[PDB]
């Protein structure tokens, strides 16, 4: 039912600048407990999916501080201060407000060429 | 250690005498109390504590109501709030149901009524089966 | 840290129906619900159905309503999820997963694996 | 149905009341213990008021023991964080205002204090752009 | 495991109400007392109950820097050294310190007004600052 | 300055008996709260309280202080040379109380004779005060 | 038990300096003091400096008085000890201690390291 | 400053017999605690000094019994009741009443020749 939608598609970032990935969701997120339910996800190739971000603005355990977000409603921003070279990969979104659950559409990283 | 008897001439000790399972039910209780006792309970009147009591009891009960009407608004996980929900039915209403036997059977029946009857269920707690008579203690 | 392990993948015949298999150990099955995670190649992830833990109720997406069914077996703290009437365009690898960031987000992947239909062996 | 007016003060009037007015609930347990241990647990039966005080304590008694169990169960931690502050801060609110009020009574006079929130109830009422500074105190 | 202030009408509770850091220094206290009356200390007096517990309470910080001057000497070992004596100065001198401040209330201002001056400072320090009274009660 | 003087009684007649004389501090306290848990009153409640406060240390003294050797020094000193003054206390306190005032100057005062008389000399029998 | 263990140990050039180290773990290095002991062949053993918990306090020998100095870094918990202005007459193996009887006599000594200067290689 | 003695240099005992051996200090170590602050140690060839007994009068823990020893102010003697196989070595004696630190000269034991 929920219409996802991320930008931009692709983002090309020099190692140790910082960079920011906007995610939209169309229907408003916030619930009667002052909870927002969006999530921050990382994938990468020939593994498993790991969490990046919980509850919209609170880390998940055991994930570095170089990654950090915020907002609230119908925008969100994930925010990398400094890329590392472990750091490629395909970044998503989610949404739980009301079932049934929908994903984004993605987004890649990489290193811009010379 | 503030108890919530030694006002009337009883102690939680005497009260650890009966059964937790044998006492009633709270809408029974409830509904007698809103029987007769709703024309004077509203109306302002001084004197047998057991009115304060009694409406202490009822504005908790309305308490505890409200907050289960709304974890069950609330808290979308379904495992979780049919524990909270039991919870809360089940094992907190033991405390407010035996409150509102005491007074309720105090304000029905004088203070020395129920003090005798406290008194003579330890017979019928200790009695065995084949001493213990049939007849089960009544209230009068 | 808890581990699962899938298994019953592989390659089926066209037109049949396939079983999957989706053990997991380590905490308690029945304090918490299970998800089921779809990715075919060139495509982002999909979200497909999900159950309760008590199992009375259940959900469905639109592409897969009314063929697949999602059930539990507390005794041996195993998930199923049954495939029947398979197209071309099923041929995925599937991840089962676990959510406990209040019900919202999962938490815990399994290893997954991989569906594949054709005619060719 | 209303607690207070059993004494001639109605809910309206503490309504009034902000919340930053009411002390925590901590000190208020600690000066009703230290001030008046002899006469809560004591025989004789007289001064009525000592029963909403004795109701009271059992009854917050009650959600400190609720608070415990929602801790050691509910795996998950985001739910903990939700109960625990819901049981905390909204719930003890009232208990704010029972406690306070029946202190206040115990110690000052009836008519005082009742003069005291009669005029607070018309002194907040109005902008705060003409009233003197400040806010009535007890005294 | 008896109160010294329960004859007396104080309790353990209610000087724990005020804040520990509030309560005066040693060394002053002791002048303050030796300046004040050395005939009563000194002099012996029937009756006279305050100057008899004061008389009993000085001996106390007597030994106990006694005891460090004791350590001082022995105990060669700077580790224990600097324990033993920071508790025997900072950590224990707070009991005494109340008893001496609790007492000289009592003789020079009286006990109506030390009880009623106890209450009144935690009452104003535990509300809000801003609609409490400005400034602190003095104490006469 | 000394507590002896406001009741009629000198630091250094208290000092004259010997320091065998004055019993254990845990058989003394034992009649002291059962026959009388009940002026002079005050002074025992001081000094029971000065003895648990002691007490006390010891036993943070022996929970922390990981040092085998530094115990004994400082628990020997409190049981044993800070409680002397403690077990003369509570006896002199104590008589004060049992029996009577007059009774027992002339008991302290006769045995300041008791001693300065030869052993050779020495009676057979024990000055009890009875 | 606790157990220690030293290092760098080894041949230096004559006329040089040296700095040699001697970690320690298991046990509460604030609260004991610490010792450096010395054996040349051929004599018995020697008592050079000590440290207090502190370090605001130290002693020195005669022998080395004014060219030997010690220190200790109670983040790490580690001692060190420098030598400077070394003569023939210093060759020996280096030994640190801890003692807590009392503060008198040591009680755990570590394995000890050789220190040997001359010009051939 | 403290000048120390040790006597006999050396000792060859036939073992399963008793000995003495005796340890002399110029000033004496009788502190106002009542206690005296003197050492016995005990080195082997290869290894690590051992603590023979601790506090002048105490013996260290682990320590077997067959080694005991007393004494008082300026005098004490280290006495073996039982001598075995493995009770070689050099032996010591320590003085810690003020610093500096001043060890003794030793004593070393051995098997008497046939």
């Amino acid at each position: 039912d929920i219409v996802m939608t991320q930008s931009p598609l692709s983002l090309a970032v020099t190692p140790g600048e910082p960079a920011s990935i906007s995610c939209r969701s169309s229907q408003t997120l916030l619930h009667n407990n002052g909870y927002n339910y969006f999530s921050w996800y990382l994938q990468k190739p020939g593994q498993a999916p790991q969490l990046l971000i919980y509850l919209g603005s609170n880390r998940a355990p055991g994930v570095s501080d170089r990654f950090s977000g915020s907002g609230s409603g119908t925008s969100f921003t994930l925010e990398i201060s400094r890329v590392e070279a472990e750091d490629v990969g395909v970044y998503y979104c989610m949404q739980g407000r009301h079932t049934p659950w929908t994903f984004g559409q993605g987004t890649k990283v990489e290193i811009k060429r010379t | 250690d503030i108890d919530p008897y030694k006002e009337f001439g009883a102690s939680v000790e005497l009260l650890s005498f009966l059964p937790s399972d044998f006492f009633p039910s709270i809408r029974d209780l409830l509904d007698t109390a809103s029987a007769l006792y709703r024309e004077a309970l509203e109306s302002p009147e001084h004197c047998s504590p057991h009115h304060t009591a009694l409406r202490q009891a009822i504005l908790c009960w309305g308490e505890l109501m409200n907050l289960a009407t709304w974890v069950g608004s609330n808290l979308e996980d379904p495992a979780s709030r049919e524990l909270v929900v039991s919870y809360v039915n089940v094992n907190m209403g033991l405390k407010i149901r035996q409150l509102l036997w005491f007074h309720i059977s105090c304000l029905t029946f004088g203070r020395e009524t129920v003090l005798e009857y406290l008194v003579s269920f330890g017979v019928w707690i200790r009695t065995p089966p084949a001493y213990r008579p049939p007849n089960a203690p009544i209230l009068s | 840290q808890v581990q699962l392990v899938e298994s019953g993948g592989g390659v089926v015949q066209p037109g049949r129906s396939l079983r999957l298999s989706c053990a997991a150990s380590g905490f308690n099955f029945n304090k918490f619900g299970m998800h089921w995670v779809r990715q075919v190649p060139g495509k982002g992830l999909e979200w497909l159905t999900y159950i309760w833990y008590d199992g009375s109720n259940a959900d469905y997406v639109d592409s897969v309503k009314g063929r697949f069914t999602i059930s539990r077996d507390n005794s041996i703290n195993t998930l199923y999820l049954q495939m029947n009437s398979l197209r071309a365009d099923d041929t995925a690898v599937y991840f089962c997963a676990r959510g406990f960031y209040d019900s919202s987000s999962l938490e815990s992947w399994g290893q997954g694996a991989l569906v594949i239909v054709s005619s060719a062996s």
